[PDB]
């Protein structure tokens, strides 16, 4: 259950790439972890004024 | 064993970028 | 050759341009006892220089300082190398307004570096290079045609060709064996020793073509197009395609010399025409491979330096292919400053040994003397250090007060085990480092 | 694998240390806005890229999406300043480089006035003696340009070699 | 469309860079032990010993059985067979000189010499052939 | 300029020891300290143990 | 498996795995965010006995955080800003048995 | 470490160094790698606040973050800038170091027998500095890279009786009368 | 967090001591930078070394005539025009 | 020769040089003008180098 429900070789794209950080791999889980949006990473690097 | 020659010279230099004065 | 011995011309002049030839005093259209292959004169592509470049003129400038008008000594002081032109340059910068206001000297080792073609070409045949578009020179690879790896018929006993598995160049549908792929195409290594002199022996050739030209300000009255075509009707600029056009190195005003051009200048030098806005700089940095032998299997790329020149840097095609040359004050500012220090670890031993008597490495670092004039963007650097060197008053790693301890500190071998432990006052300090 | 990134920011301007392999001799009006737009853009996504990473990464690892964990935290709370160096801010930089510029711009000011205080002590109304050309002909072009600093004609110049009057 | 109209829009393997080999791979080892090549510059004889000197012994001609002792030049007719294994580094270039057996204690750094290995504290200014490295008395693996 | 405290520097291999560091034909910075501290025994050690810590 | 956590170019790379030549602290305290990281540090501690860990195991000090103490990286990566700080390391060296 | 005069700390035998105070040295090729180095720290700090100013508005939305992420600003700072302060102050000390000895120098030597004399006796005015640094006043040697207009060597390129033509636009052109060249073998 | 992004926004407005800002200690060694106005012109191009001219009167150390801008008032940011008036040139200038 | 003199010995830095450096010493004689200018190079030494035909082939 905690599987993802497809072949990995369909899902092959978050393994060799550099989604092997961006993405829960927990058995073969393979789903994305929490990614702030654009509006944020701008929002959360101005407000420390860096 | 201990530093006699020129024991001084390590706390007397690079004034660090001149201030106004000079 | 020498064939088509007839029916090539018409026997019947034009009735419009064509024309007899008069007689020895005729003036021919063109014509000129020498063999240029770009036969302008001085009103089709003018020089902007106070004399037309003559033999006698040892460059088309002013070689003395002129009584009615401000003269303004180099940024730094001034030394001759090897191959400067040892004869005093005086360029006359222009208001904006196309009046001449003061005249400034020249540095005579940038703008003083006499030409020699065959130093010039390493920068041409480096850019005619660089500027390839190296990865549309892909071509496909005998592996790379997908057909039937397999002789269909074995050749036994009639006649058919001895050819099988025919995706090689030689059919209609093949590819080469070693063909023309990016990875394989060397992009030259440019050191910057030479790509320095390449730049400089330009610069100076463009001033003794007197095609060289000082602005106080390349800057508009407001970012639109049109307001920098009213600056180049003023100027007399010929950005047109075919008028000879105009390279501008922005550094700024002579008090206000900066590298990132003048936000409005940049916004309005996007004419179509014959004008490219390059960087006021003549170094780049020494190149480097990091995938020398092969280590990245996968890069695109050329072979060669990873880091090409930039396309626009002062190069040496478009250095030719622009008559005109329109540097700004404040990037006179920089290539001094940049090269400076490149110019005087130039000089001879028994000359270099006389510098600080005749007041050249006077170092604002010692405070000998008040800072000189800086970048903005250079200066703004530098008060940011003046500011911050508080922040290295407790610790010991201070940059600027480095092993202030080395004094009294008192060393000591241990011999059960090899290591030579600092103390100061009897109290052990060295680090021992962690693997 | 290494690719010199400690040099990708670390250059004098924004094309630079950029291998880009891809360019051409003559690029055209839109093929250079094109190609500016381009590095400033492969250099903010580059930047915004490398930042949602480290900030969604210590996101997920519960401390604060700039790494400061429960202690930096505390301290701040308690006006201990944590870290050891505060490399100048945003605030700085745009503020350290506002008043170089206001400084240069009051200083032009200074000198446009200054230059006026030479100039009008350049009496000549009348060319002085780089007016030759006995080396070789002067420049038609160059004394329109100097012929406001003067009262007198400069660029009638007869068919022979300029006598010096 | 036009390679082969229908061989190119059907996609077979691509190729890509082609790794390299070990560029010194041409002073291999049977010379690094039999021979030494001594000299100055435009001469370099590849000096080996004598032929017969391990083998036979016992009745072999008294004042022979020396001239297996001598460091006697190889004939120029082998110098350059294996010195032509070094030469092809960067062939038509005109003024490259070849590889030299063993490594010289200068070029060994000007791998290290480069603009690009500046920044690896390791492997620099000769770390292969340091000491073997000293670690902390808990090192362990 | 890396290394902004005297991080302590190991003596050199038994091998350098012998030839160079302690030897004073070449007036080796360990010449001073060899003979001074280095070549004198445990005051304990008999004739057997004059190697030993 | 059919996923593998890293690649073995990255498990057999070291370089990125051990401490040798590596910083493996990021943050640089402060004097007084170093006196009250100290604080800390328990009365009976001694970094005589927190050891080195082996090869096999990753070199990576999280920062000072709950019981950073044991971290034998970060221990000894803050008893070295406590020199370039100038702080007072009460606490023993690494004695080195024999 | 050595770096300085100071002596590494492998004066371990302690290796003294007399006859000292024994060298005037005007610091020539020190002063000239300290203006390099002192560039590097300041074209280093230009690095280290480089700040977004997007001159186009496609990706003007990170206008106000650095150049640069957080942690590797944070370290930059302290990997290349903060060496190369310290490979400045080094500059800054083996200069303002041998200064001293300088100071000391052109005392105890400018008493003794002249003070006219005494910046010639530390003077490296060789014959010919002359070519380098005021090269009007050079004349003893042809030095000119263009070397056919020297004064010397002035009278091998000629001088052209020249003329404008108004009737052609103002084009000087030459009056010489052309050669005819050789034609037939 | 408007505190914290406020009470080190304040360091660095005023709290160099002399970056660009600094009104606190004194003048930064830039602002004696050598900037030659024009032959023979230094710093105040009213007479003959401006600083160093009120230094001859009792102004000594009341009178400073280099521009140690951190204490210069910066201008108020310029903002975007306001619409035009005519829609003709309203539009157009929505066509830039 | 470089100039220690009587003050305890202080002497001037490039003042003597055992290995054979020194500045020009001039010109030959005045009333001439040498028409051609050898530099030194920027570590002192003259502008003579002595390379090979076809160093490849160790000719
Ligand atoms: N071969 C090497 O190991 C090598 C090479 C270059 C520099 N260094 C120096 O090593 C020092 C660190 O000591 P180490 O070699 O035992 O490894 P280390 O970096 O693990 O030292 C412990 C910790 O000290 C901290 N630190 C280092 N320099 C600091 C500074 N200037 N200010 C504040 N904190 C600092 C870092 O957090 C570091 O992780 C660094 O300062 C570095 O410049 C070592």
């Amino acid at each position: 259950a905690r599987r993802v429900q497809c072949p990995t070789e369909w899902v092959h794209f978050r393994m060799h790439t550099k989604d092997k950080l961006k993405y829960d791999f927990q058995d073969l889980a393979f789903r994305k972890k929490f990614e702030y949006s654009y509006e944020d990473v701008v929002a959360n690097a101005k407000d420390m004024c860096s | 064993r201990n530093r006699t020659q020129h024991v001084l010279d390590w706390m007397n230099y690079d004034g660090n970028l001149p201030t106004h004065n000079s | 050759y020498d064939s088509r011995s007839s029916g090539v011309h018409d026997v019947a002049p034009r009735d419009g341009v064509d024309f007899m030839y008069e007689g020895p005093q005729q003036v021919l259209p063109g014509a000129h006892p020498l063999p240029l292959f770009h036969p302008d004169n001085s009103v089709t592509r003018p020089p902007v220089s106070p004399y037309l470049p003559s033999p006698q003129r040892p460059h088309p400038y002013f070689t003395t300082e002129l009584p009615e008008l401000p003269h303004f000594q180099t940024t730094r002081p001034i030394v001759y190398t090897v191959g400067t032109m040892k004869q005093r340059i005086v360029a006359p910068v222009f208001d904006l307004a196309n009046n001449v206001t003061h005249t400034r000297e020249l540095d005579p080792f940038i703008f003083g570096f006499y030409p020699e073609t065959e130093e010039m070409a390493k920068n041409l045949s480096y850019w005619l290079v660089r500027c390839q578009n190296f990865s549309s020179k892909w071509d496909y690879e005998n592996r790379e045609i997908w057909r039937k790896a397999k002789k269909n018929w074995p050749n036994t006993g009639m006649g058919m060709a001895r050819v099988g598995d025919r995706k090689n160049h030689a059919h209609p549908w093949g590819a080469h064996s070693k063909p023309v792929k990016p990875w394989n195409l060397l992009m030259p290594t440019m050191d910057v020793k030479t790509w320095s002199k390449s730049n400089r022996m330009l610069v100076t050739l463009k001033m003794l073509q007197g095609k060289l030209q000082i602005v106080e300000r390349l800057t508009l009255p407001e970012p639109t197009q049109e307001a920098y075509l009213q600056l180049c009707r003023t100027m007399g600029w010929d950005v047109r395609h075919k008028g000879g056009g105009a390279l501008f190195m922005d550094g700024g005003s002579r008090l206000t010399p900066s590298s990132e051009y003048d936000r409005a200048f940049f916004f309005g030098s996007f004419f179509n025409g014959r004008n490219k806005l390059v960087r006021p700089t003549l170094l780049c940095d020494e190149p480097y491979d990091y995938n020398r032998t092969s280590s990245k299997a996968r890069t695109k790329g050329p072979k060669g330096q990873k880091n090409p020149i930039p396309i626009n840097r002062f190069n040496a095609y478009d250095a030719l292919t622009h008559d005109t040359l329109i540097i700004t004050e404040g990037a006179l500012l920089q290539l001094e400053d940049e090269m400076y220090t490149h110019k005087l670890a130039m000089l001879p031993p028994h000359i270099r040994a006389q510098l600080p008597e005749r007041g050249f490495l006077d170092s604002e670092v010692l405070g000998d003397v008040p800072p000189a004039l800086q970048t903005v963007q250079m200066e703004a650097a530098a008060r940011t250090e003046e500011a911050e060197q508080a922040m290295y008053a407790p610790y010991y790693d201070n940059p600027y007060h480095p092993w202030q301890d080395e004094g009294e500190a008192s060393y000591a071998v241990d011999a059960v085990e090899g290591t030579v432990q600092r103390y100061i006052k009897s109290r052990k300090t060295s680090w021992a480092m962690l693997s | 694998g290494f690719t010199m990134k400690y040099k990708r920011g670390t250059g004098l301007w924004d094309e630079d240390h950029v291998n880009d392999f891809d360019a051409n001799k003559y690029l055209s009006a839109r093929s250079t806005m094109r190609w500016y737009y381009g590095m400033e853009r492969l250099q903010t996504r580059n930047n915004m890229n490398a930042r949602r990473a480290t900030q969604s990464y210590n996101n997920n690892m519960g401390l604060h999406h700039s790494g400061r964990g429960a202690f930096e935290r505390e301290l701040e709370r308690r006006g201990i300043q944590v870290d050891k160096y505060p490399l100048t801010t945003t605030t700085g930089a745009a503020r350290v480089a506002e008043m170089v510029l206001l400084r240069r711009q009051e200083l032009e000011a200074h000198a446009k006035k200054a230059m006026e205080s030479q100039r009008q002590a350049r009496r000549r109304d009348a060319p002085s003696e780089w007016y030759d050309e006995t080396e070789g002909p002067l420049n038609p072009r160059f004394l329109a340009s100097m012929q406001s600093n003067y009262t007198q004609v400069i660029t009638e110049l007869p068919s022979s070699p300029v006598t010096g009057r | 469309p036009k390679a082969g109209c229908e061989e190119i829009t059907r996609q077979g393997r691509r190729v890509v860079l082609k790794p390299q080999e070990y560029f010194a791979q041409h002073r291999m080892q049977v010379w690094q032990m039999r021979f030494k090549e001594m000299g100055p510059p435009f001469s370099r004889v590849w000096v080996a010993l004598g032929g017969k000197m391990r083998r036979r012994r016992i009745g072999r001609q008294i004042d022979v059985k020396d001239m297996r002792y001598y460091w006697r030049p190889i004939e120029p007719q082998y110098q350059r067979l294996y010195m032509s294994r070094l030469r092809i580094k960067d062939h038509s270039n005109k003024r490259v000189q070849p590889m030299r057996l063993r490594a010289t204690n200068n070029d060994i750094g000007q791998a290290s010499s480069l603009k690009e290995w500046e920044r690896s504290s390791d492997r620099k200014y000769g770390a292969a052939l340091a000491p073997p490295k000293k670690r902390d008395f808990e090192f362990r693996v | 300029e890396e290394f902004p405290t005297f991080m302590e520097q190991e003596l050199p291999e038994r091998k350098g020891l012998e030839n160079f560091a302690t030897n004073s034909r070449k007036r080796g910075w360990l010449a001073q300290w060899y003979e001074d501290e280095s070549r004198y025994a445990h005051p304990g050690a008999g004739r057997r143990t004059a190697h030993y810590i | 498996s059919t996923y593998n956590e890293k690649s073995w170019l990255e498990k057999a790379r070291w370089g990125a795995f051990t401490k040798g030549s590596r910083p493996v602290m990021r943050q640089r305290y402060s004097a007084a965010a170093l006196k009250e990281a100290l604080e800390m540090v328990p009365e009976g501690f001694e970094t005589c006995d927190v050891p080195r860990p082996p090869q096999r195991i990753r070199a990576q000090s999280e920062g000072v955080v709950g019981r950073w103490y044991t971290n034998y990286w970060t221990l000894h990566s803050v008893r070295y800003q406590c020199q370039l700080a100038g702080v007072e390391w009460q606490f023993g060296e690494r004695q080195r048995p024999r | 470490s050595g770096a300085v005069g100071r002596g590494s700390f492998h004066s371990v035998v302690a290796g003294a160094n007399p006859r000292r105070i024994p060298t005037y040295y005007n610091s020539a090729y020190e002063l000239i790698q300290l203006h390099r180095a002192h560039r590097e720290v300041t074209r280093n700090f230009l690095v280290r606040d480089k700040v977004f100013d997007n001159k186009f508005p496609g990706c003007s939305l990170a206008n106000g973050l650095f150049k640069m992420v957080p942690n590797k600003r944070g370290n930059f700072h302290t990997r290349e800038l903060t060496e190369s302060i310290r490979h400045r102050t080094i500059w800054g000390q083996r200069i303002q170091q041998q200064r001293t000895i300088n100071a000391a120098i052109l005392e105890d030597a400018t008493k003794v027998l002249s003070p006219a004399q005494m910046e010639d006796r530390f003077s490296y005015r060789t014959p010919d500095a002359a070519a380098y640094f005021s090269p009007q006043e050079y004349t003893a040697a042809n030095n000119w890279p263009n070397y056919w207009q020297h004064p010397t060597e002035k009278h091998v390129v000629p001088k052209p009786r020249w003329r404008r033509e108004p009737e052609l636009g103002g084009i000087t052109r030459v009056r010489d009368a052309v050669a005819t060249p050789i034609a037939d073998y | 967090q408007q505190y914290m992004a406020e009470r080190r926004n304040v360091e660095e407005y005023y709290k160099w001591p002399g970056s660009s800002t600094g009104s606190a200690e004194s003048a930064s060694v830039y602002d004696h930078t050598v900037v030659e106005l024009a032959p023979g012109v230094y710093s105040g191009h009213r007479g003959t070394s401006a600083i160093e001219s009120n230094c001859v009167d009792d102004s000594n150390d009341g009178a400073h005539g280099v521009v140690q801008a951190a204490r210069l008032p910066v201008p108020p940011p310029k903002t975007r025009p306001p619409p035009p008036r005519n829609p003709l040139e309203h539009i157009k200038y929505q066509q830039r | 020769s470089a100039s220690p003199d009587a003050p305890a010995y202080y002497a001037v830095a490039g003042r003597d040089s055992a290995v054979g450096y020194a500045p020009p010493l001039g010109p030959a004689d005045p009333v001439d003008v040498i028409p051609f200018f050898v530099h030194r190079s920027s570590n002192g030494h003259l502008p003579g180098k002595v390379y090979s035909m076809n160093a490849k082939t160790l000719m």
